[PDB]
């Protein structure tokens, strides 16, 4: 399903 | 990036994030890692965000091309899928190389070591998504081993609401479901993680509560899709 | 891309568009242009879409960085804005070079020649957005000259509802407003274009009507913002 | 204002 998005930091 | 100051690389990584220039961001952060010093918490986040965005675009493109190729079954779709796949593998190999030279070995605190071992699991997982056959087997085991070591440390050293511990469990659960053909393990891990975090929320400030509950909702979203 | 067949380059450009890999798409289409044959209508669209997406991302990044730099007024923000700017200029120079070697000179039909001259105006306009001083003046004149030649041909050879004629007028109006400091000319051109298209809609099929009215709405959207 | 988007074809 969904992994942690982790595209904003 | 050998001639650029470490601080300048970090500053430019932040600017590249604002400009949505993730390839640049990743190159700046690779340069920063190669200075040889350990990374702070914020610097680890910059490294991870940069490469997750780069490889995320490659994965999305690979899935588009792989779907077209599967529907087709000239050489062009396979050739182009292969090109994107090789690029993706190259980025994953680069990240894994930074972790192995020498981020993990210098990471002693639980927060840094778990963070890097979770990354190692994630980039082996991305390699496993495009692997076939026996190569797939060893790559899958490498991802599993990294995630497991991270899990063992996180359970000993971090509270159940810690965002890194939660995100590690979330991603390891996705590994079980999507890679390892272990949906029951995926569901069990997501459930136990969610429930143990729930029981620890009372200890948190408002800001920490917001972070932890946001990730717990992602665990719940997967459980709803899987059950 | 010299060793890849023309047809394979075109096919891969289409796949790259589906995969949202616009840098690849542009490289494939550059390779196709460099085979030396004229481009069909669909191939011209692939070339334009590829480079518009590449340069569009660069422009958006340049605007983010330029805004940060203006608010700041170390060297890092200026250095990184300059890096993005040089890359952007390089892509515009590449497109202009394809148009000059030898797409425009071989384009005899109004549809191809107007299309390429509109592109020439657009990429000089993107160069003008980042230019300063006297360099800005000659670049602005180059954009104006290209747009004007395209306009002259389009008014003689195409109906007022033709989508290329409409998009050329739309973009030339943006040039007047945003680049040439001629908002009245921009408004006049958008108005006259819209009204002359309106009066020609009765000649169109349902499908052509949809295309023409979509672009006419963009002209109207600008007029609403400008008045 | 807005030029033609031209990012899909
Ligand atoms: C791998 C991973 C885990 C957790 C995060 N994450 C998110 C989504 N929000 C966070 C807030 C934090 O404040 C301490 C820390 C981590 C957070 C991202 C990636
Ligand atoms: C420069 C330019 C002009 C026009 C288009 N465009 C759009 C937005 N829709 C179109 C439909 C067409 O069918 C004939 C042709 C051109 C169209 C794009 C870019
Ligand atoms: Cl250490
Ligand atoms: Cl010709």
């Amino acid at each position: 399903a969904g992994s942690i998005p982790g595209r904003r930091s | 990036m050998g001639s650029m100051e470490r601080a300048s690389l970090i500053q430019k990584a932040k600017l590249a994030e604002q400009a949505e220039r993730y390839e640049d961001m990743a190159a700046f952060m690779k340069g920063a890692v190669e200075k040889g010093e350990e990374l702070s918490c914020e610097e680890r986040n910059l490294l991870s965000v940069a490469y997750k965005n780069v490889v995320g675009g490659q994965r999305a493109a690979w899935r588009v091309l792989s779907s077209i190729e599967q529907k087709s079954n000239g050489p062009e779709v396979r050739e182009y899928r292969e090109k994107v796949e090789t690029e993706l593998q190259g980025v994953c190999d680069t990240v894994l190389g930074l972790l192995d030279s020498h981020l993990i070995k210098e990471a002693g605190d639980a927060e840094s070591r778990v963070f890097y071992l979770k990354m190692k699991g994630d980039y082996y997982r991305y390699l496993a998504e495009v692997a076939t056959g026996d190569d797939k087997k060893r790559i899958i085991d490498s991802a599993r081993s990294a995630y497991q070591e991270a899990m063992d440390i996180s359970k000993k050293e971090m509270p159940p609401t810690n965002p890194i511990r939660l995100g590690l469990a979330l991603n390891f659960s996705v590994f079980h479901y999507e890679i390892a053909n272990s949906p029951e393990e995926a569901i069990s891990l997501a459930k136990t993680t969610f429930d143990e975090a729930m029981a620890d929320l009372h200890t948190l400030s408002e800001d920490s509560y917001k972070d932890s509950t946001l990730i717990m909702q992602l665990l719940r979203d997967n459980l709803t899709l899987w059950t």
